[PDB]
């Protein structure tokens, strides 16, 4: 989708805000935000595609001003909601309550030594995105390539800012789940993916650094052939 | 940046906390949550992956010109030989700086960043302010918010991560250092380079 989240060659974003150091959290809420990742991913709220689609349909005016990890806050909600595993009224309910005691203690719960099997197992061993596939790669490094001019309504990666632009192939990866398809609930639909080159002249235009390029990873239908050797 | 609508910081932290407090009751009710589980991953991400180890890659990339090229054509396979990957990292691609070129990498799209060898990613990294400028004018980013200069003819070569590859940058060597031990050059490698915001820190 055409979100503000793309923010990639927007202006007036203001400058950087960058402290001397920081803590890996800053407040014990995001430890909690970070640890829902693998257990609703593991309990199959969504998948890492699905996930970032549930951030780019946050208001934008929240998204661009709030913490990091409220992000991944809402998208948890979001497939909640969307899989009928989150009572919304409970969870509004359940702020409350918190909002009013926030002492009061969690649920009474047991302690599972798979969900920590699980998250050693994913931490150290990966989650690969790669996938075999039975085609064989249409493009190779040198080839000429134009990205799309689509505008899906649904998850993409089509950085607004390449749409329509040429570039050239520098890289072929192999196969990887595709995002337009498994954003969407539709499934891995393996798609070979590579690097692109572009030029800052032709990203920004006849004014843009003569030397500097855009290097952007994209998936094979996102490119058409302008020109081969 | 003022924003005459937005509330104070005290009050968003509240509110936020409480959210997700209550969202916490739910998946812990829902038995897929668990306190140990949140106390796994932070220490993890805390105390056991961080850019220490990334640095580790780098100086042995410096000292070894074999495991260099092996790094610079499979990431992922070079630096699982120092026992290094796995979650964010899974497909990772090394680019070197040279004096010809200069490599930056962002997320303009979210946020990805390459876990198993960084860390997770410092807050300005994530956020739109960086991520907005550094594939439109990265050179005067590296020099406005930096203290870096790149010389307008050195070409910057910005690496947007719009898949699953994951692009750390081999920052150059810092001259003065013929000879140093791995764990003295690696004093040199900070996040920063390996993002390549910045270069390694010089001998001084
Ligand atoms: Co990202």
């Amino acid at each position: 989708m055409n979100g503000v989240y793309d923010v990639g060659g927007t202006d007036g974003l203001g400058p950087i805000n960058r402290p001397a150091d920081e803590p890996v959290f800053r407040a014990e809420w995001e430890k909690v935000a970070f640890a829902m990742f693998p257990a609703t991913f593991r309990a199959g709220f969504m998948g890492l595609d699905e996930f970032r689609f549930g951030i780019e349909q946050m208001n934008p005016a929240e998204y661009l001003e709030s913490p990091y990890y409220w992000h991944w806050i809402r998208t948890y909600i979001h497939h909640g909601v969307r899989t009928g595993k989150i009572d919304l009224e409970e969870l509004e309910r359940r702020t409350q309550y918190y909002r009013e005691n926030p002492d009061a203690p969690l649920p009474e719960h047991e302690q599972k030594p798979e969900l920590i099997e699980f998250v050693n197992q994913a931490v150290y061993g990966g989650l690969p995105a790669s996938r075999e596939v039975d085609r064989p790669p249409k493009f190779k490094e040198g080839d000429v390539v134009r990205f799309s001019t689509a505008s899906p309504k649904g998850h993409a990666r089509r950085a607004r800012y390449v749409r329509g632009k040429t570039g050239t192939v520098v890289k072929h990866h192999g196969a990887y789940i595709y995002p337009d398809t498994a954003g969407n609930g539709l499934g891995e639909c393996p798609e070979h993916l590579y690097t692109v080159r572009f030029t800052a002249q032709e990203l920004w235009g006849p004014e843009g650094d003569p030397n500097s390029s855009v290097y952007y990873d994209c998936w094979e239908p996102y490119i058409e052939l302008v020109d081969t050797k | 940046t003022e924003n005459i609508l937005r509330k104070s910081d005290e009050e968003i932290q509240k509110e936020i906390t409480a959210r997700v407090k209550a969202l916490e009751s739910m998946l812990i009710e829902q038995g897929i949550l668990t306190t140990s589980m949140i106390d796994r991953m932070a220490e993890i991400y805390e105390n056991e992956v961080g850019p220490h180890l990334g640095a580790k890659v780098v100086v042995k990339a410096w000292t070894d010109p074999e495991f260099k090229k092996r790094l610079l054509a499979d990431g992922t396979e070079a630096c699982k030989e120092l026992g290094i990957g796995g979650l964010q990292g899974e497909d990772m691609m090394w680019v070197e700086n040279t004096d010809e070129v200069h490599h930056v990498v962002v997320c303009t799209l979210c946020s990805c960043y390459p876990w198993p060898v960084l860390g997770l990613p410092p807050n300005w990294f994530k956020e739109p302010q960086y991520r907005s400028r550094v594939v439109r004018e990265p050179r005067q980013l590296l020099k406005e918010e930096f203290g870096f200069e790149v010389p307008p003819s050195k070409e910057i070569k910005v690496w947007d991560s719009s898949s699953e590859m994951r692009f750390v940058v081999l920052p150059q060597r810092p001259a003065g250092t013929d000879g140093w031990s791995e764990e003295e050059l690696a004093t040199l490698v900070t996040r920063e380079s390996m993002i390549g915001v910045e270069p390694a820190k010089a001998v001084a």
